[PDB]
């Protein structure tokens, strides 16, 4: 896991 | 704009960013970088426009998420064809705004900023300068093929929803919307430019340049952040160490 992800940071807030 | 474009591509600009907005941004977040940094803690020009294009894929990222079909997809497929197209659309999007906005000789900046070709000739090393040769050209075709808005923003989506991503959920809406835009932009083309018979197939023949040009600036990041050359953690040097 790479809770680091600003990508998944990124995507997450528009879910 | 024409007085007449396809309905996919309308929906297709509806989602387009604010211009003015998104320049104003990222001019703000480069300039406080630099100040209070002492001599040896003083960004290099390479940092500022390393920052610069992390601010820039940022500003990609947060297009694509709220886009029409792409907001269909669950948060991994959608990291997977972000993941698969990053650099191509960095590279279209600097391609495009040379179109646009910039000269002969001179390279438009996302901030608004401008340095010309020659400064590159002189000062860089062989990579950054056979990379530049390359986006010069391609912008120099395109500008004769009278590339547009509508044919740009089928181009970001042709780009994004790639048919060589493998281990997506929805493989099947990535298949569909592929195939309504070319469908859309062929279209597009023949009605607004019907004097240029080929230019559909001249503006597909450019995506494997975009390809092609991508690869070298990752190759060029690389060896910058190998180098020391990169300030801290970014989503570019993510994206690049990524898959
Ligand atoms: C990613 C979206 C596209 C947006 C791109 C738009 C931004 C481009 C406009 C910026 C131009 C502004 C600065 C122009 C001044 C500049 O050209 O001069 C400084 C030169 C220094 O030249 P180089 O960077 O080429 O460094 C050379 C080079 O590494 C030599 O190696 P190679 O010849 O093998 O390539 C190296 O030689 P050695 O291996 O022999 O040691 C050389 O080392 P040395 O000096 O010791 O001989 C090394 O210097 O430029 C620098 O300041 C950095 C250039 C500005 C950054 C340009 C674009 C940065 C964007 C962010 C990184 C790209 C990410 C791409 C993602 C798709």
């Amino acid at each position: 896991p790479r809770q680091g992800s600003i990508l998944y940071s990124l995507l997450t807030s528009s879910k | 704009s024409p007085a007449s474009i396809p309905h996919l591509i309308l929906e297709l600009l509806k989602c387009e960013p604010d211009e003015p907005q998104v320049q104003a941004k990222i001019m703000a977040y480069l300039q406080q970088e630099q100040a209070n940094r002492s001599k040896h803690e003083k960004l290099s020009t390479f940092g500022l426009m390393c920052k610069m294009a992390d601010q820039t894929l940022f500003s990609i990222v947060e297009w694509a998420r709220s886009s029409i079909f792409f907001r269909e997809l669950k948060v991994d497929d959608q990291m997977k064809l972000l993941q698969n197209c990053w650099s191509e659309l960095l590279i279209l999007d600097h391609i495009y705004r040379q179109v646009v906005h910039g000269k002969e000789g001179s390279i438009f900046l996302v901030t608004g900023q401008q340095v010309d070709y020659s400064i590159i000739a002189s000062q860089a090393g062989a990579t950054l300068n056979n990379l530049m040769s390359h986006a010069q050209e391609l912008v120099a075709k395109l500008r004769s093929l009278q590339f547009d808005q509508r044919e740009f923003v089928c181009l970001k989506f042709l780009v994004l929803f790639s048919l060589d991503v493998k281990n997506l959920e929805n493989f099947q809406l990535v298949e569909g919307v592929q195939e309504q835009v070319n469908a859309a932009l062929l279209d597009y083309t023949m009605c607004n430019y019907p004097q240029q018979t080929e230019k559909f197939g001249q503006l597909l023949l450019r995506l494997p340049e975009i390809r092609a040009i991508s690869m070298q600036a990752e190759e060029y990041l690389y060896y910058k952040h190998l180098n020391g050359d990169v300030p801290y953690n970014n989503l570019l040097i993510e994206m690049l160490h990524a898959k």
